[PDB]
């Protein structure tokens, strides 16, 4: 299962 | 034995040819189980192994949404990377990410990863402590400051220690017939004269899983590292892998040479010889 | 900076004439990801060749497997033709059942 969370560069 | 789960992201810009393509592939050990491609007719997380087909509709919905959101997120990352490196918008660039977790035989977390690259060079990586980062350059340091402020590491850690290991343990159980089976190499040595003066001995390993293996030649008990041609371990297409090691040997000296095979499907290392 | 593909052409099972098998071309170690791979039978392109999904190694370099069903015979020659940005011209690697 993948991690939901995504912050950008 | 021990096991890993990894997701690999590739985000590829292509000015003049639409929006950057975003791909995701997920692996348990050397088994691909899931894929997503934004270039697909109807982008979605797709099953690539029987044992993942077990997960319900809610799993596939949630997994697809992650990847769909990622397609957009990674397009923004690509724009940002261009700015951070003072690059023009005519060129094509690539962001990659590897992340996931390794567990031991008991299923305990061994270590977690979250690593990024830009144009095939290290960009930023979660350190093994799962609490700090290594930035490869002054551009990545900008990202580092942002992620430290947002406490990204903490949140990664929570995932790596929790859901990463929890899902991998479930996958290991659901695919226990395959993921928890090592197939030993089938091994032989072939003999090909190269001239009156020299013959090639090729030590083959075929049919093995997982991909990790060591093939070496010794002459009179000494490793022939420098004089061994060793091809990259390659996929057969049936889940298994292949590798060979070749040495050029003086005519008549074939019996001074022994091939040595290490693989987790073998209870003990094999020693092979040319069997005329 | 860019990385040139390593190329291997080989069969899924050990080759035996008149027995159906799979012809593989494994390209690896390359960056960037764009790559053109053909499988050739007697110099001509084989149609409907499949490939694996783009993945990459720990050093960030990409790898792909291209594959098609084939029946190896005595006379028939088989090859992989590869193009990549790192290449001035396409590189042809002939299939040798001993490799």
């Amino acid at each position: 299962e993948e991690y939901l969370k995504a912050w950008t560069f | 034995g021990s096991h890993s789960m990894r997701y690999f992201y590739t985000a590829m810009s292509r000015p003049g040819r639409g929006e950057p393509r975003f791909i995701t592939v997920g692996y348990v050990d050397d088994t691909l189980f899931v894929r997503f491609d934004s270039d697909a007719t109807s982008p979605r997380k797709e099953p690539r192994a029987p044992w993942i087909e077990q997960e319900g509709p809610e799993y596939w919905d949630r997994e697809t949404q992650i990847s769909k959101t990622n397609t957009q997120t990674y397009r923004e990352n690509l724009r940002t990377a261009l700015r951070y490196y003072n690059q023009s918008e005519a060129g094509s660039h690539i962001i990659q990410r590897m992340y996931g977790c390794d567990v031991g035989p008991d299923g305990r977390l061994l270590r977690g990863y979250d690593q990024y690259a830009y144009d095939g060079k290290d960009y930023i990586a979660l350190n093994e402590d799962l609490s700090s980062w290594t930035a490869a350059d002054t551009a990545a340091q900008i990202t580092q400051r942002k992620w430290e402020a947002a406490r990204v590491a903490e949140q990664d850690r929570a995932y790596l220690e929790g859901l990463c290991v929890e899902s991998l343990r479930r996958y290991l159980e659901n695919g226990k017939e395959t993921l928890q089976r090592a197939d030993p190499p089938k091994t032989h040595v072939t003999h090909h004269p190269i001239s009156d003066h020299e013959v090639t001995l090729r030590c083959w390993a075929l049919g093995f899983y997982p991909a990790e293996i060591t093939l070496t030649w010794q002459r009179d008990g000494e490793d022939q590292t420098q004089d061994t041609e060793l091809v990259e371990t390659r996929p057969a297409g049936d889940r298994t892998f292949q590798k060979w090691a070749a040495v050029v040997v003086p005519s008549g000296e074939e019996q001074r040479y022994t091939c040595h095979v290490q693989h987790e499907g073998l209870p003990k290392p094999l020693t092979l010889r040319w069997e005329p | 900076i860019q990385r040139t593909p390593k190329i291997q052409v080989y069969s899924r099972h050990p080759a035996e004439n008149g027995k159906s098998n799979f012809l593989n071309c494994y390209v690896s170690g390359f960056h960037p990801s764009d790559i053109e791979v053909d499988l050739l039978k007697n110099g001509e392109r084989i149609e409907k060749v499949e490939h694996s999904d783009l993945s990459f190694s720990k050093d960030w370099s990409f790898y792909l497997l291209y594959y098609t069903e084939f029946t190896p015979t005595e006379k028939d020659e088989y090859a992989c033709r590869v193009n990549h940005v790192t290449l001035s011209q396409p590189k042809i690697v002939k299939w040798d059942r001993d490799m």
